[PDB]
């Protein structure tokens, strides 16, 4: 029944800077605590346990700290491989609790997207599908809403969407949205509609085409 | 009343991997040799995997040995079948069975058996990604390409052979609720130098050793 909270959820800073993420237990977990970094795809690698023991091999920017229910991971001088998730972890003998993950990542400014909508190509429609992408250009921050409204009607279940990692020189994100349709669904209506929701939109932005 | 059930079948493709179980009822599995068994669609049993008493010995059929994997969970009466680098012959209903008796001897028949689980091996190791155009329409627009119903992980994307690189985003694969993935690569370019510079994206697929380019160009 060991609760175990991390904060921040996402955590914007720059290189050099001297960073913390807090982790929490619901109750007395001592010093039974280990943090873990997990970068997208590969498998988490353990970096301190028994709240402050670093692993061999571990950098010294890396720190840990706390007892009971406070922890505290702290990353001085960030280096760009630093940039990852962060898990915290509580680890009894026969089982264990993980926290929600931290995302640390490049602080910039709020970029609003570009909305570019596709619709599926003559070649494909033969083929017997439809493929209408949305595309959501050099983002900031990640977090970023996509709606399709095929003849205004709201759709769910039919839409997959992929995000890229923060880019090396800009420090945005790009999200691309697929709408996936039979060639006979596709050809029962007429307006396709994308309708995106974002921080740095002063509204949603919703780009649009017809059937020809 | 002794009763027994087969766990994990399905389609898998040429090379891959599927992982069955056995769970019984009404008998402890521990003293008991535990034995796998196939039936081929031409009719005939083909002796899979046998697992002696505490798996102390460890018996294959010669097609099956070095590429399947008999396990044995004794506390909660479970019994596993790994299949790896599968087959398409490997294509079959798979029954778990046990070597049994009133009085259990050194050579007893399977005098019980699982309903069965269905294996089937798909012939097509790779698939071929179709690959369509994301063509275009405030002084800069986008365009790109579409990589389609293939498999499987993982493809590469360039485009003009590896000469426009900036304004470039390939975006991760998604698993597509067929079994094939799907990725969409991009780039942004001016409004302006569309009719005049000519673009392609570059699909390289090292599993089918797949090299597509495709020109993405308006109406
Ligand atoms: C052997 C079939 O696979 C058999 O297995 C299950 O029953 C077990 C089996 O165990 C065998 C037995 O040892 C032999 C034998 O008794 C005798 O000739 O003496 C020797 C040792 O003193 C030995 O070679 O027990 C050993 C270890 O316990 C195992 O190596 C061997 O598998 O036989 C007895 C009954 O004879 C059972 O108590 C065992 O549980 C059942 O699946 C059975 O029905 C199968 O026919």
């Amino acid at each position: 029944a060991v609760v175990m909270t991390q904060s921040p959820s996402t955590l914007s800073a720059s290189v050099g800077d001297t960073i913390t993420i807090t982790c929490r237990a619901s109750q007395s977990i001592e010093t039974w605590l280990a943090w873990y970094q997990q970068k997208p795809g590969k498998a988490p690698k353990l970096l301190i346990y028994k709240a402050s023991t670093l692993k061999t091999g571990v950098p010294s920017r890396f720190s840990g700290s706390g007892s009971g229910t406070e922890f505290t991971l702290t990353i001085s001088g960030l280096q760009f491989d630093d940039f990852a998730t962060y898990h915290c972890q509580h680890y009894a003998g026969y089982s264990a609790t993980f926290g929600q993950g931290t995302r640390v990542e490049i602080k910039r400014t709020v970029a609003a997207p570009s909305v570019f909508i596709f619709p599926p190509s003559d070649e494909q429609l033969k083929s017997g599908t439809a493929s209408v992408v949305c595309l959501l250009n050099n983002f900031y921050p990640r977090e970023a809403k996509v709606q399709w409204k095929v003849d205004n009607a709201l759709q769910s279940g039919n839409s997959q969407e992929s995000v890229t990692e923060q880019d090396s020189k800009d420090s945005t994100y790009s999200l691309s949205s697929t709408l996936t349709l039979s060639k006979a669904d596709y050809e029962k209506h007429k307006v396709y509609a994308c309708e995106v929701t974002h921080q740095g939109l002063s509204s949603p932005v919703t780009k649009s085409f017809n059937r020809g | 009343e002794v009763q027994l059930v087969e766990s994990g079948g399905g389609l898998v493709k040429a090379g891959g991997s599927l992982i069955l179980s056995c769970g019984v009822s009404n008998f402890r599995i521990s003293a008991h040799t535990m034995n796998w068994v196939r039936r081929v669609p031409g009719g005939g049993l083909e002796w899979v995997a046998s697992i002696s008493t505490s798996s102390t010995y460890r018996d294959y059929a010669d097609a099956v040995k070095g590429r399947f994997t008999v396990s044995r969970d004794d506390l909660e009466d479970f019994v596993y079948l790994q299949m790896h680098k599968m087959r398409v012959e490997d294509t079959a209903i798979y029954y778990c069975a046990r070597k049994g008796s009133d009085r259990l001897s050194d050579n007893d028949p399977f005098d019980a058996w699982g309903p069965g689980t269905v294996v089937t091996v798909s012939p097509a190791s790779t698939k071929g990604p179709s690959v369509f155009p994301l063509a275009p329409s405030g002084g800069t627009a986008a365009l790109g390409c579409l990589v389609k119903d293939y498999f499987p992980e993982p493809v590469t994307v360039s485009w003009n052979s590896g000469a426009l690189t900036s304004g470039v985003h390939t975006f991760p694969a998604v698993l597509q609720s067929s079994g094939l993935y799907s990725l969409s690569s991009v780039v942004t370019v001016p409004s302006s130098s569309l009719g005049t510079q000519t673009y392609i994206c570059n699909v390289n697929h090292k599993p089918s050793n797949t090299k597509v380019d495709k020109k993405v160009e308006p109406k």
